[PDB]
RNA sequence: AACGCAAGUUUGAAACUCAAAGGAAUUGACGGGGGCCCGCACAAGCGGUGGAACAUGUGGUUUAAUUCGAUGAUACGCGAGGAACCUUACCAAGGCUUAAAUGCAGACUGCGAUUUGGAAACAGAUCUCAGUUUACAAGGUGCUGCAUGGUUGUCGUCAGCUCGUGCCGUGAGGUGUCAGGUUAAGUCCUAUAACGAGCGCAACCCCUGUUGUUAGUUGCCAGCGAGGAACUCUAACAAGACUGCCAGUGCAAACUGUGAGGAAGGUGGGGAUGUCAAAUCAUCACGGCCCUUACGCCUUGGGCUACACACGUGCUACAAUGGCCGGUACAGAGAGCAGCCACUGGGUGACCAGGAGCGAAUCUAUAAAGCCGGUCACAGUUCGGAUCGGAGUCUGCAACUCGACUCCGUGAAGCUGGAAUCGCUAGUAAUCGGAUAUCAGCCAUGAUCCGGUGAA
């Protein structure tokens, strides 16, 4: 969760804005591999933290259920059935 | 921590919501904007001891609607002192944006104006046993008969933690039908930091 | 502490419309199955068309009703309906240690009237010794 | 010294050491003291674990490193809800010092393709928001949760915990909160130096269990006909359960049965949760200390998978109420352009090529157990599934360390497991299948849910 470590992920991910009609056309592949999109993890957005992370609201868990909790985001409730 | 949110367990009852957006599984960064927005406000208008930020991130616009404690300095004269706050936050979301500021109503039943006042009279250091009964009579002049103001460890620069109750009236938490507003702000004093949590209870709604 | 029972009320089958048939099957289902243990039981009393109907079944399933039980191990009457449950268990425990082939095959211990009626026998010696208390 | 046969009796110091010994009463705690109660706590019943092989977790031993934390109940399929690089915080070796990102300060102007040295990072050339000095910050998943904020588990969904006024006691404190009934309850009646109040309980919320109205799109198919507004359905509003009805007990709450009803006596299940210096300075912030030619920073390769042993959590098998080849059905919820694939062609197969429909009551994603028929007719077997060799498919720059799947070989331990221990009172246990989350692929037997059959 360190700064240079979630700058790391910034920084490939500005990698990965270009080749991408050199990676779309086994063989000839002399890249810097970074270019790829298998490096690519996904943090918290926010602070920056593996380890839970969901598709929709892009941010943790723990951060999920701060904001669920002290009304920040639109539609969540408490479940219950 | 053994209690929930007082407004977490309220939100499709009473309780609403501060954002007002409907995105389809696009949270992402429009959620990124709407946390820095907040916090950008927050930190270039605190002397106005702001209490909420309506944020409506409808099609093509955001509307940024604050709630203050002073909308006096926050208008300004002819309004070039919004213009400013104005392109500034524009810039930093570069999109159609606009701003309606809200007159308040007795500002000391906010469950957070008390606690940004109580938290910069501790930072302030004048004697941190007036604070607390200051905002409870202030809030007890009028109506919402229950307010509560516990405060955290760290207290008269001492070595271990203690927590003050400091409550009177009546505050039922186990009933969701209580209109029961907490916001939890907290002082950055030179022994730590202090924790202050609000509890107001104003009066069963319907 | 428990206040209350409420015996959990039964539904009869639909071959020999009888009501004991159809706890003998709930004995004998495993892994919650009525269907196959229903089979069973229809391939077991047909194997036993040899020799008449389930009627010496039933009486057989009588042998094995005890009439006190031992629980400083004191005897005592067990109940009016607890005596068959006991029975059908111990028939449907100790028919399952018979070297057959199939279940229904090894189920023919109702001519046995062989490791039933032992246990009823082993029950009352046990029970008519310490009968001083 | 006196007395006595003796055991011993009477009289009776000091040196030295501590700031305490002691009596009465009060609150709590405890008792192998008593009384009244509750909880799958015990008694009964079912299925397990400990026996066997496999998967992860941890201790222990080695390694250049085997990253860090919790190591009773409240840790050990936990943080971690995706370790080939990336994550990564560790190790070995190449390249950096005001910085690999972010604000600033004072100048000098209007991203791409090509070529060399390379494992990359980075250096040296063409070419056409970016590039370069000076002093600034900066940075650390560095150390203490026994300095903290916040956020949790536990007692515990147990019923308890207090306050205002008034009286008793010199005082700590007592009363209210005790006594008798009542049940899930400090939930209520009766009297009582008590009268009231607050937190908690309950109610207020979500789903499910019937009926009516509002409306029929992409629910649905009953009557005529070749298109319909009755049902299911969806989602809004309402009714219905209040021991209210009927019987006995009681000044009262309130239990014990019957009748009606879809329901019963909180219909059932959830969100709600009023000391242990307990977990986290590795979600985040932060007081104090330490390093800044760095414990800071970009890379390649490796480790986090190491293995003589152990404890915990799981799956499967130890068989014929079973396996196999065949026929035949019945779902739910959820997901789908970070994709779901109808259809056709190639191939035993994973899969490949072509190619519709669908950003969603529209289009796709083909259930098992069950039923019928034949075989095996009992043992290391036509049960079992570990291990190993060869040949392929998919993802990805990369499949050896360390992915998954298919395929042809092969049949190791295992024939109900020792004291000891675990879960469960009804759609429950047991058993079978399907879906989602992290998503390039995946260890998925982990976690969260749904549907089927269904007990004692």
């Amino acid at each position: 969760a360190k700064e240079s470590m979630k700058a790391r992920e910034v920084k490939r991910e500005k990698t990965v804005a270009k080749y991408a009609e050199k990676r779309k056309a086994e063989g000839l592949q002399r890249l810097p591999k970074n270019a790829s999109p298998v490096r690519l993890h996904n943090r918290c957005k926010l602070t920056g933290r593996p380890r839970g992370y969901i598709r929709q609201f892009g941010i943790s868990r723990v951060t999920f259920r701060e904001m669920a909790n002290n009304g920040l985001i639109p539609g969540v409730k408490k479940a219950s059935w | 921590g053994q209690k929930t949110n007082p407004i977490g367990n309220r939100l499709g009852i009473i309780r609403g919501w501060d954002s007002n957006w409907y995105g389809g599984n696009d949270y992402g960064d429009k959620l990124a904007e709407d946390h820095k927005i907040r916090k950008y406000i927050h930190a270039r208008l605190s002397k106005a001891s702001v209490s909420k930020v309506i944020i409506e991130r409808t099609l093509k616009l955001v509307t940024v609607t604050i709630t203050t404690a002073r909308p006096g300095i926050i208008i300004g004269k002819g309004g070039q002192e919004v213009d400013k706050l104005k392109e500034e936050l524009k810039k930093v979301t570069d999109k159609e944006v606009q701003i309606n500021i809200f007159e308040i109503k007795r500002p000391e039943l906010d469950a957070y104006l008390v606690a940004t006042s109580i938290a910069r009279q501790i930072e302030s250091r004048i004697s941190y046993r007036r604070a607390i009964k200051m905002a409870i009579a202030a809030s007890m002049r009028m109506n919402a008969e229950g307010i509560k103001v516990l405060i955290s460890g760290r207290l008269n620069g001492a070595e271990m933690a203690r927590s003050e109750g400091f409550k009177e009236g009546r505050i039922p938490l186990s009933t969701f039908r209580a209109d029961i507003d907490y916001a939890l702000a907290e002082a950055h004093t030179t022994y730590g930091r202090m924790g202050i949590k609000v509890w107001i209870m104003k009066g069963e709604v319907y | 502490r428990k206040r209350a029972a409420k015996k959990r009320p039964l539904l009869p089958d639909p071959r020999f419309n009888d009501q004991l048939v159809t706890r003998f099957v709930n004995n004998l289902m495993w892994d919650g199955k009525k269907s196959t243990a229903f089979k069973v039981f229809y391939d077991a009393i047909d194997i036993i068309e040899t020799k008449t109907s389930l009627e010496i079944w039933k009486d057989a399933l009588t042998n094995v009703m005890p009439h006190v039980e031992v629980r400083f191990q004191i005897p005592m009457q067990i109940r009016p309906d607890r005596k068959i449950s006991m029975a059908m268990k111990w028939l449907i425990l100790y028919a399952r240690r018979r070297n057959e082939k199939s279940m229904a095959q090894r189920l023919a211990s109702e001519c046995l009237a062989g490791a039933a009626v032992k246990k009823r026998m082993d029950t009352h010696k046990m029970a008519e010794a310490n009968k001083a208390f």
